[PDB]
RNA sequence: CCGAAGCUUCGGCUUCGGCAGGAGAGGUA
């Protein structure tokens, strides 16, 4: 419902959300642009964004 | 023209005017 | 901004407001040239966003009725011979006439040269009849232009299109120190400046009696003196200066209707809104790329282009619940460094 | 490559640095997340005892973090592992 | 590279430049380094000059209606007022120079930084990603100053000629240096034919195999060239391994040029072959002598004769119309017809009468800018007008606009020169609202798996045989079969296979195709993917923004709408389905 | 105190002063009226836009030195370099015939009678065979000058001080480099234009801001110039970002930019102390709209991953 | 075959102001190179006189107008931007103007210290009638090049003074010909024609004996390798 | 007056027959005034030696082929353009050619007379490969410049001698750019980057010396009008 | 959060002072 509220027609979408007592999961571009979260998408997506770096063992010794 | 003292500018026109605007 | 946007500002049709239409409502169908508009309405002279064809301006020859209908005049003509009569005539009457063109040869007496000329039918139909049915002619070929489109030299070269910006421009021009006339001019640009007035004209007739930098004064042949003062650096509604100077001596006969002093875009009497510069067309090192401009420095020297703007700030003193606001130099916050420029 | 000397922010080459990665999506976390280890051994450096290691590579007069970590990852001086 | 102004850097970069201040001893707290910034002593135009070194900004112009409308450059401190915008990246933001205006956004954390730096670059972003051809490419001037100069005119200072019985062949160069030497001293013309020898250019194909077979050492081996001098200075541009070219430089040359560098180099030797082709561009563009005069727009010779002709039919058809033989529907549609005929006589006359170093004519036979619609109107005719309803008006407009118009020709004018201004604007608000439809729909697909190992497909076309039996390649297959992946293994007469299962559509492997007598093929498409959310990598196929299979990740819901709804200001509707 | 606005300077050139004591009009609660007015000359710079009367519109790119410049054959720099490729795609021709007769009546002309008046100057009247240096001429809207009249005034006009004409029978010149000092190669096309400077100036268009004024209800960055406010980043700017992958450039743009009030403070320190940029927090505008839902009688929650809605407004 | 012969230099008189020289042989191609680093160094790097402020009574700003006085301050400055002046010392003088009554006020009017003339005494400054007087006082500095107005709330100076805006350039016009013997049997050399005007402050070869002399310690940088 | 900012130039040594010299901070609008005038001393104005004119036994009427080599009459001819040599008499001087026997012939084989230098003895001219002679008459003078070919008129003097183009410069390659630097704090000073390629009988450095000497005579004329002038002083190194 | 003033052990502590919404019209790309 909070992609939808946002697009056209606030009242109507919200009026049937109350009635039907709906729940959001916020696992889309536009809901997780409006409560302040990284995007699913791009760097946003778990496989980049649990990247782990540290220098090489032969680096480290040299150094 | 038709003012008594203006800058003479020589003019191109080569029709003539029956009316003042 | 200039005089010739004061004076076209006056002379502005709208379409809309409480009665009309709306700008989100209004079509393409009212945005439009009718036929009918020839010599009524410019078909050039229109915005260019949002309100294009919803403000328009009256043409130069015409007039308004008692009843709201706009006018025009002609020429009436006889057994093939134009006549001198004027007769002023509305959209609904000229339907039922055939109207000649402005632009027609005409002899000595005054018969076509050309068989054939082209006219106006009913419906703003154009046809080549010929010079014998006519039954009226144009007065004068800029009947169906506007003030500020018939001060464009060779107009007739230029497409539609970029002869709108040309008209659009001439009013977002900015009054500089000393302003000059143009070498290549049309003729319109000295009646436009006496009725725009932002010059000083003589009610009377007489000679010169002091002349200053703020005051002329004027004896006339009766015996009455008038005396004209100036405005000098005064600020207008976009914060530009609007400056007066008198261009008469201390001796001059002046001549009831002459232009004493001249005004912010006015060069001795005729208006002047820019500067005569030496061109080159020539694509140069890629500093003109798309539409860019390459100068030189010596219009920066010579003070070419430079005006003058004038701002203005207020505040106000008053009364309060705990006491009275009071203006003063004694400031028990702030340094005496900064409190020089102050005075008593 | 057959190319001029790049400069500024276009060296080390993006064509040489992408050889090393598996996308373009993966080079940005890879050097923003070794910046950030160079700037927090700085930053501890001069107050205490800490537990990262300095640049592996030398670096300018007045150099960015991220500038010593490009040039580390073209290098291959780094190794990391994909979440 | 941008310029940015001194006044704006300073505020953008305050606390950066404060921290720096209070370093370096120039300050005692961060109250008094800031009223130093503030104040702009002359102590802090030193340390914002290795503050803003490598870090990048953003520019933005209004409307965005692609990714190409914002960029990533790296600041540079100029004086004045005013951005300063390189030349070939007008082209993706749409920006022309009478009164544009952009805005400026600075990252501040690292990973925004690399993001900048890696993803947004504008030397990164070179190839459209709705079509893959390239944006930034010489236009306007440069196209001109490179047509120019690779010119050759046959009979000119110093050209070439087979001089035999008393004298040598008078023309042979020895070096490009040589013939530089000559061409200052007046000798040579730069766009004379002559021979040179060239040492540290690549042959073309041919040469090549005639002369050296196994292998051309191009370092140092030497062959001979019958070209020009403006060829030579052309080539030393490209790089080193590309063969001679020995051609005139239309723009669809420039365009294949560019792609095929693209296509088989990597992203850093384009990005610095364009900044050396607008040098020359520039720099030649004023020394071709291309400007505009009263003379130079001729006329044709004997258009009232054409006029004349053409005006005693309509008399004819008017006298039929007035002995009650046609009604009123057919006299127009019957002058309309005579009428549309005059335009093209005129035309073909005009058109051959211009010689072919004409400014007016090297403008529009260069790829430049204009067409030969406009040249017509300028100096030939206008022709037929229409009314505001949008009919054609049965009375011509005979006099170009290089004779001026009437006042009843330039109001009639009027009528349809409005209508295109006026429509314009709603166009604009029109296409809009489509595309912020188009994004909400498809803003959940992204590339979610490498491969879903489906087995289904489409077909394609890929071309038709005629009934000789010569094949007649598909109109419609640069954007139909190129670019993606094949589904079976293609197979013909019962024979081997050229290509197999799992391959990307290039050339090659389409005139591979061709050149065995294969039509239909089965491709993988978006359309059938078996992935449960969002699509798999092999299914969508390859990026066209950077020529590779697609990145785990990207979001390829919002590139198709902006792709589809960015060229909606460029469709007008036929002038009833 | 009444201090000047940020970005402004100029003489003060006049005072008007009103009290209520001698006898002035006044509005009521008010004891004194004070009006100041400050003055300024501005020339020429980068970035300033000029124009002539036939659709020629541009901003000026460079400023060069009088040496940088073409000149003719006697020592005369050009003022203004326009380019050639943006008049026949757009139709107005008039700029190259306006630019002709100006030459023609800078320079002055002479037309000779002495085998009887010549057949191009038939129509033309008496007082137009002849004119002087510095003249002023008018061609009417639609009925002025022809081009066999151009034509044939291009080849009369008057030499300078040393008996040469430096433009030819078309119109064109030889002109030097500047920077080089070779001729040009072709002639060029020179002459006289009027141009006019428009009100639209770079100095009252740059603006640039770091931190400033904020909103109330929303606690947004104010808007406008007059204020010190940001810039807009819109819904079609957004786009572009989720369409390039950067998920944290764009989360960085929305909250500790614009909302964040806590991480604003802490980008602040952690940037002039040289640290590491903080995390994110959530944003005000998300806490307004839930206040705002709640009061049309909607009970709207943010639950965890076991229920056990969320406090969401912290104060612990 | 190797041309020995060396350039020579000779001077023509046409008028107080024109001077023509003649450079001649030179090799082939030389002649508009030389000719055009001679006329950037005398355009641009000529060192004169100008006046940097001046400073009238009764007047605060120059937005204002004088009593008695039929032009204001503005044009006031904008005539007297053509004034052209010499002077010899190396620190600012003073000049002054007194004029009370009907007349008009031109430059011979000015009366100079020792050391400073005034070249141009015939040129129109303004015209007063019978109830106006005027009265200033103008400072004459050196240098080189265009400096603009330097505000006086930098130099600490009282709130009558009006900068302006100073020109030092003496030169008026300058241009060169070339004439080049192309005959066969390859014995070729050029001839160079420099024109040069003044603005009656220098004569016309003494502006090139200051570009000779700031052209020969310029290229004396490369000359040092040996 | 003083400059208050003094250039000075530095050297980037790239091969020994290139470099790439720098002179900045250029006052502005002067980093224009040096480059063209430099460029055009360096290419036209340093004395060389070159060969001018060429004569082979049996090739009298038509110049298509000659009996013996490999090559032809133009290949080798453009050979022999490529000479470089040092010559310190000022009246032309005559050479000789005359290999014998199958093998190539190189420049080494010249035996040159004394004053006159050959600076590239390994160099191929022709193959010899079809038991021919080869005798070859060559006459070289000195001079300055890119001086084209003298159509001589003789008609008696020579009847078989082939006038051929002369390269005297011993530069062969000059360009230059010019840049932005700042100093304090006012942007768009200049800079000036000359990159020069010469022959092997001279070295860049000592190009720029010769190309400065005859620079400072020549503008040394107009300041011989009126000794003291005062103009742009620079300061002592 | 900023400024002024005190204590200040140099981390900071204390006193006082201070706010930003709508409607209409015109314009630039
Ligand atoms: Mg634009
Ligand atoms: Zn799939």
């Amino acid at each position: 419902w909070l992609s939808a509220a946002s697009f056209q027609e606030t009242t109507r979408v919200l009026t049937d959300a109350a009635i039907n007592c709906r729940s959001d999961k916020l696992n889309g571009l536009k809901e997780n642009v409006i409560i302040g979260k990284l995007i699913p998408a791009g760097t946003g997506i778990n496989r980049y964004r649990n990247i782990a770096v540290q220098p090489t063992e032969e680096a480290r010794a040299a150094a | 023209n038709s003012v008594p003292g203006a800058p003479n500018r020589v003019s191109f026109a080569k029709l003539r005017e029956p009316l003042e605007v | 901004n200039n005089p010739l946007s004061g004076l076209t500002h006056k002379r502005r049709l709208s379409a809309l407001g409480p009665g009309g239409l709306s700008r989100e409502r209004a079509g393409l169908e009212v945005r439009d040239v009718h036929p009918s508009h020839y010599g009524r309405m410019c078909p050039i002279e229109t915005p260019e966003g949002p309100n294009i064809g919803l403000i328009g301006s009256l043409s130069v020859y015409a007039r308004v009725n008692p009843f709201g209908f706009i006018e025009t005049p002609y020429r009436k003509v006889v057994d093939g011979v134009v006549s001198d009569e004027i007769v002023y005539l509305t959209a609904d009457e000229e339907d039922r006439h055939v109207v000649a063109q402005a632009n027609s040869p005409i002899d000595a007496d005054g018969r076509f040269v050309e068989p054939r000329v082209l006219v106006r039918r009913k419906a703003g139909e154009v046809e080549y009849v010929p010079s014998s049915e006519v039954d009226y002619m144009d007065v004068s070929p800029r009947q169906m232009v506007s003030v500020a489109t018939a001060m464009i030299p060779f107009l007739e070269h230029d497409d539609a299109n970029r002869a709108l910006m040309g008209a659009n421009m001439q009013r977002q021009a900015v009054p500089l120190v000393r302003s000059e006339a143009p070498l290549v001019g049309t003729g319109m640009e000295l009646r436009a400046a006496i009725d725009a007035g932002d010059v000083v004209v003589a009610e009377e007739s007489g000679v010169i009696e002091e002349v200053s930098a703020d005051y002329i004064t004027v004896m006339h042949d009766n015996g009455t003196r008038r005396t004209y003062r100036m405005r000098k650096f005064a600020r207008s509604n976009h914060g530009t200066c609007a400056n007066q100077c008198p261009i008469v001596d201390a001796g001059d006969r002046v001549e009831a209707g002459q232009v004493i002093a001249d005004g912010p875009c006015t060069d001795d009497g005729e208006m002047a809104l820019g500067k005569n510069l030496l061109v080159a067309i020539m694509p140069w090192e890629g500093h003109n790329y798309e539409d860019a401009i390459i100068l030189s420095n010596r219009l920066v020297e010579e003070d070419v282009l430079t005006s003058i703007h004038i701002e203005e700030h207020e505040i106000d003193a008053r009364d309060t619940k705990l006491g009275a606001e009071e203006i003063t130099r004694d400031i028990p916050n702030i340094s005496d460094e900064v409190l020089a420029d102050l005075d008593e | 490559g057959g190319y001029d000397t790049p400069l500024g922010i276009t060296n080390p080459p993006i064509d040489e640095l992408l050889d090393r990665v598996s996308s373009k999506y993966a080079l940005v976390i890879y050097a923003a997340k070794r910046a950030r280890q160079i700037n927090d051994y700085y930053n501890q450096l001069g107050e205490g005892i800490l537990e990262y290691v300095g640049p592996l590579v030398e670096p300018g007069l007045q150099e960015k973090p991220l500038s010593i970590a490009l040039r580390e990852i073209h290098a291959d001086l780094l190794e990391h592992t994909e979440g | 590279q941008c310029g940015l102004p001194k006044l704006m850097a300073l505020e953008l970069f305050k606390p950066f430049v404060m921290k720096r201040l209070v370093d370096l001893n120039h300050a005692q707290n961060i109250k008094s380094a800031k009223r130093m910034v503030e104040r702009q002593r002359p102590q802090v135009w030193d340390v914002l000059e290795e503050v803003i070194a490598e870090h990048p900004v953003l520019l933005n112009r209004a409307p965005t209606l692609h990714r190409l409308g914002i960029q990533a450059f790296e600041p540079m401190l100029v004086e004045g007022k005013a951005i300063q915008l390189h030349p070939l990246v007008c082209e993706a933001f749409n920006a022309d120079f009478d009164g544009d205006q952009m805005a400026v956004h600075l990252p501040l954390s690292a990973e925004a930084q690399a993001e900048a730096r890696i993803l947004m670059l504008s030397s990164n972003n070179i190839l459209s990603p709705a079509s893959g051809r390239p944006l930034a490419m010489p236009r306007l001037d440069m196209v001109t100053g490179l047509y120019y100069l690779t010119t050759e005119v046959p009979g000119d200072t110093g050209e070439y000629q087979p001089a035999s019985g008393d004298h040598p062949e008078t023309g042979v160069y020895s070096s490009p240096a040589e013939a530089i030497m000559a061409a200052d001293r007046g000798v040579l013309s730069v766009r004379a034919k002559i021979k040179v020898r060239l040492t540290q250019l690549r042959p073309p194909v041919e040469i090549e195999a005639e002369l050296f077979g196994h292998s051309g050492w191009q370092p140092g081996d030497a062959w001979m060239a019958e070209t020009t001098l403006g060829r030579v200075m052309f080539n030393e541009l490209l790089p080193l391994g590309y063969p001679f070219v020995n051609k005139q430089m239309h723009k669809k040359v420039q365009a294949a040029i560019i792609n095929d560098l693209a296509e088989r180099y990597p992203m850093i030797v384009v990005a610095q072959t364009v900044d050396k082709l607008k040098d020359a561009g520039f720099y030649w563009a004023t020394r071709s002598g291309v400007t505009v005069s009263m003379a130079d727009v001729l006329v044709p010779p004997r258009k009232k004769e054409i006029l004349d002709h053409y005006e005693e039919r309509a008399d004819k058809v008017e006298k039929q119309f007035q002995r009650g033989a046609l009604n009123h529907d057919e006299r127009n549609e019957a002058l309309v017809e005579i009428w549309k005929e005059a335009t093209d006589e005129v035309g073909q006359a005009l058109r051959e009468h211009y010689p072919d170093d004409n400014p007016i004519i090297t403008i529009v036979d260069s790829g430049a800018t204009g067409n030969f619609t406009q040249t017509r109107t300028l100096a030939g005719m206008k022709g037929l007008v229409t009314n505001p309803k949008g009919e054609f008006i049965p009375r011509p407009v005979k006099s170009s606009f290089r004779e001026g118009l009437t006042v009843l020709e330039y109001f009639i004018n009027t009528h349809g020169a409005r209508k295109g201004l006026a429509d314009t604007a709603l166009r604009t608000a029109d296409s809009g609202y489509l595309t912020r439809r188009l994004v909400d729909v498809s803003q959940d697909v992204i590339v979610r798996e490498h491969d879903c190992q489906t087995e289904r497909g489409i077909v394609v076309e890929l071309a038709e045989r005629a009934p000789d039996g010569t094949l007649i390649r598909d109109p419609y297959i640069e954007t139909s079969a190129y670019a993606r992946t094949l589904g079976t293994d293609a197979v013909d007469e019962a024979g081997n296979v050229i290509v197999e299962r799992g391959q990307d559509l290039g050339d090659p492997e389409i005139d591979a195709l061709l050149a065995a007598g294969i039509t239909q093929v089965k491709v993988r498409s978006v359309l059938t993917c078996a992935t449960s959310t969002g699509v798999c990598a092999t299914c969508y196929g390859r990026s066209m923004a950077t020529g590779k299979l697609v990145d785990i990740g990207e979001a390829v819901g919002i590139v198709a709408a902006q792709s589809i709804g960015e060229p909606g200001t460029q469709l007008t509707m036929r002038t009833d389905i | 105190s009444l201090k000047v606005p940020h970005g402004e300077s100029g003489k003060v050139i006049g005072i008007r002063v009103f009290s209520r004591e001698d006898e002035d009009e006044l509005p009521a609660g008010v004891n004194e009226l004070v009006r100041v007015y400050v003055a300024q000359k501005r020339k020429i710079s980068d970035g300033d836009k000029l124009a002539g009367r036939h659709g020629n519109k541009g901003v000026i790119g460079k400023i060069l030195p009088v040496e940088d410049m073409p000149f003719l054959a006697d020592g005369t720099p050009v003022d203004i370099i326009l380019n050639t490729h943006g008049v026949p795609r757009r139709m107005n021709i008039g700029q190259i015939l306006e630019t002709h007769l100006g030459w023609c009546a800078h320079s002055g002309w002479k037309v000779d009678a002495a085998k009887g008046v010549p057949d191009w100057a038939a129509r033309l009247p008496d007082e137009l065979l002849e004119a002087q240096p510095n003249a002023i001429v008018s061609t009417p809207v639609f009925d002025g000058a022809q081009e066999a009249e151009l034509q044939g005034l291009l080849s009369c006009t008057l030499p300078n001080r040393d008996g040469d004409v430096l433009v030819d029978a078309d119109g064109k010149a030889m002109l030097f480099d500047g920077r080089s000092g070779e001729p040009f190669p072709y002639p060029v096309t020179v002459g006289y234009m009027y141009i006019m400077k428009l009100h639209h100036l770079v100095d009252d268009k740059i603006h640039a801001r770091s931190t400033g004024p904020y909103s109330m209800i929303t606690q947004q960055p104010l808007g406008g110039k007059a204020q010190f406010g940001g810039q807009r980043f819109g819904e079609m700017e957004c786009w572009a970002m989720q369409a390039y992958g950067a998920a944290y450039t764009l989360q960085e743009l929305l909250t500790i930019k614009s909302d964040d009030t806590v991480g604003r403070v802490k980008v602040y320190e952690a940037i002039v102390k040289g640290e590491n940029i903080p995390e994110p927090g959530i944003p005000e505008s998300f806490k307004v709209l839930l206040k705002e839902l709640q009061s049309l009688c909607l009970n709207v929650e943010v639950l965890s991953s076991d229920g056990a809605a969320i406090e969401l407004r912290e104060g612990e | 075959m190797l041309i020995s012969q060396r350039p020579t230099l000779s001077e023509d008189v046409l008028t107080d102001n024109r001077s023509q020289f003649v450079i001649e042989p030179l090799e082939p191609g030389f002649g508009y190179t030389l000719g055009n680093s001679l006329r950037r160094t005398l355009l641009s790097s000529i060192p004169g006189a100008a006046v940097t402020s001046i400073r009238i009574d009764g007047v605060l700003h120059e937005f204002t107008t004088v009593p008695g006085v039929k032009e204001d301050v503005t044009e006031i400055i904008l005539n007297l931007k053509s004034l052209v002046v010499s002077s010899e010392e190396d620190e600012p003088v003073t000049m002054y103007l007194r004029k009370q009554g009907p007349g008009e006020v031109t430059a011979g009017d000015i009366v100079p210290p020792a050391g400073v003339t005034v070249h141009n005494p015939g040129m129109h400054i303004a015209t007063l009638n019978d109830k106006g007087k005027l009265e200033v006082e103008l400072v004459v500095e050196r240098g080189r090049g265009y400096v603009p107005a330097v505000q006086n709330r930098a130099s600490g100076a009282e709130i009558g003074r009006i900068p302006v805006d100073s020109i030092y350039s003496p030169v008026l016009k300058v241009t060169y010909k070339v004439d080049a013997t192309r005959v066969e049997q390859r014995t070729d050399f050029d001839k160079l024609i420099l024109d040069v005007e003044t603005k009656n402050s220098i004569s016309p070869r003494d502006a090139l004996a200051s570009a000779g002399k700031t052209l020969v310690e310029l290229f004396g940088l490369a000359r040092e390798l040996n």
